[PDB]
């Protein structure tokens, strides 16, 4: 099998170093070239540059032109990507990809499955939890606003997974503090507000575990 | 610096249906393009080279066509697994160039959100900051104008936004929006409104409540 593998996601603070990889397996590594590619968050796909593994002969886009240096090792099949001065604007998702030459065009036939680098000047923070409860019907909705952390993710579930059925945890967006936030809700029938309701957020980064009850007021 | 323009952005499409998506090069490339798949958290999938050769493995539902300026990716009848998002890449010279990619989400019916507006909570309010939140949910389609006001009048620049993927179940968004002030600011007013905007409502819903006295 033809296979592109990378390393794990990267959250770094501006100004620090990076090299992230890629490995190929199932094919002649010095005989196909490697490039790399970048998708920021909610963004379309950028061509950063390219390398043939065999001289190490490298092909950038103007845009990235400068800014980092892709590199390879074929000692062990692996290709780098790497920067010697992150900036926060470097954040987002690094594709390699095999080049396969067909139909007289180079096509990116196999990818690797990515590698996440967040790049911050926030520090490990875990979550603040507020209640989100209607003012004093049909459905009825209620939630837990999960406020100030870093970096992503939190996992949210609600009554310790036992309630699943219509709930929804939001996307989070980035704060201008630098912090994330994110909302999680659900819908129940009014004539239930009897049961309890009690949002469990879990933040691994900073080792951190939130339980907030709900209440109906 | 051959720029890369699909057609269009987004499409809603039916199980079943022809799919067609466009691609036009800033200049000629002759049959160096390229079609892409993507779905939500993993990597790209090759699927047309060369304008019309069909990938090894890719189904044949999946076609191009087209040269020079104009490329057409079409998918015969479309199947579940087919919602994602294509991106074209045009080979002819460096630097490789990717077009802004096309997602194709589900038509269903319209549906109008129910609307929800949350208070600030008092263990919030303590830290010295206001949030409060308005829910849209399960709406369709994605197109919604949500706008705070504070004592009737309009806000800007103090809000944020996000909204769900497609639901699994009933192929509807939902969406949240959150208005961040200090608690100094939020106890000065009183009416906090959510007013929503949307195809499926006759006229804009306002949800509100006033501060205090809740
Ligand atoms: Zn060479
Ligand atoms: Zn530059
Ligand atoms: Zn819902
Ligand atoms: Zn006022």
């Amino acid at each position: 099998e033809v296979q592109l593998v990378q390393s794990g996601a990267e959250v770094k603070k501006p100004g620090e170093s990076l090299k992230i990889s890629c490995k190929g397996s199932g094919y002649s590594f010095t005989n196909y070239w490697i490039s790399w590619v970048r998708q920021m968050p909610g963004k379309g796909l950028e061509w950063m540059g390219r390398i043939d593994p065999s001289d190490s002969y490298t092909n950038y886009s103007p845009s990235f032109q400068g800014h980092v240096t892709i590199s390879a090792d074929k000692s062990i099949s692996t290709a780098y990507l790497q920067w010697s001065s992150l900036k926060a604007s470097d954040t987002a998702m690094y594709y390699c990809a095999r080049e396969l030459y067909q139909g007289y065009m180079d096509t990116f036939d196999s990818w690797g499955q990515g590698t996440l680098v967040t790049v911050s000047s926030a520090s490990t923070k875990g979550p603040s939890v507020f209640p989100l409860a209607p003012c004093s019907e049909s459905t009825a909705a209620l939630g837990c606003l999960v406020k100030d952390y870093f970096p992503e993710p939190v996992t949210v579930s609600w009554n310790s997974g036992a309630l699943t059925s219509g709930v929804h945890t939001f996307p989070a967006v980035l704060q201008s503090s630098g912090l994330y936030s994110l909302s999680s809700v659900v819908t129940v029938p009014s004539s239930s507000l009897t049961k309890t309701y009690t949002c469990n957020v879990d933040h691994k980064p900073s080792n951190t575990k939130v339980d907030k009850r709900v209440e109906s007021k | 610096d051959i720029q890369m323009t699909q057609s269009p952005s987004s499409l809603s499409a039916s199980v079943g249906d022809r799919v067609t998506i466009t691609c036009r090069a800033s200049q000629s490339i002759g049959l160096y393009l390229a079609w892409y798949q993507q779905k939500p958290g993993k990597a790209p999938k090759l699927l047309i080279y060369a304008a019309s050769s069909l990938q090894s493995g890719v189904p044949s539902r999946f076609s191009g066509s087209g040269s020079g300026t104009d490329f057409t990716l079409t998918i015969s009848s479309l199947q579940p697994e087919d919602f994602a998002t294509y991106y074209c890449q045009q080979g002819n010279t460096l630097s490789y160039t990717f077009g802004q990619g096309t997602k194709v989400e589900i038509k269903r019916t319209v549906a109008a959100p129910s609307v929800f507006i949350f208070p600030p909570s008092d263990e919030q309010l303590k830290s010295g900051t206001a949030s409060v939140v308005c829910l849209l949910n399960n709406f369709y389609p994605r197109e919604a104008k949500v706008q705070w006001k504070v004592d009737n009048a309009l806000q800007s620049g103090n809000s944020q936004e996000s909204v769900t993927e497609q639901d699994s179940k009933d192929s509807t968004y939902s969406l949240s929006s959150t208005l961040t002030l200090s608690k100094a600011d939020y106890e000065k007013h009183k009416v906090y409104a959510c007013e929503v905007t949307h195809q499926g409502l006759s006229s804009p819903v306002t949800k509100s409540f006033n501060r205090g006295e809740c």
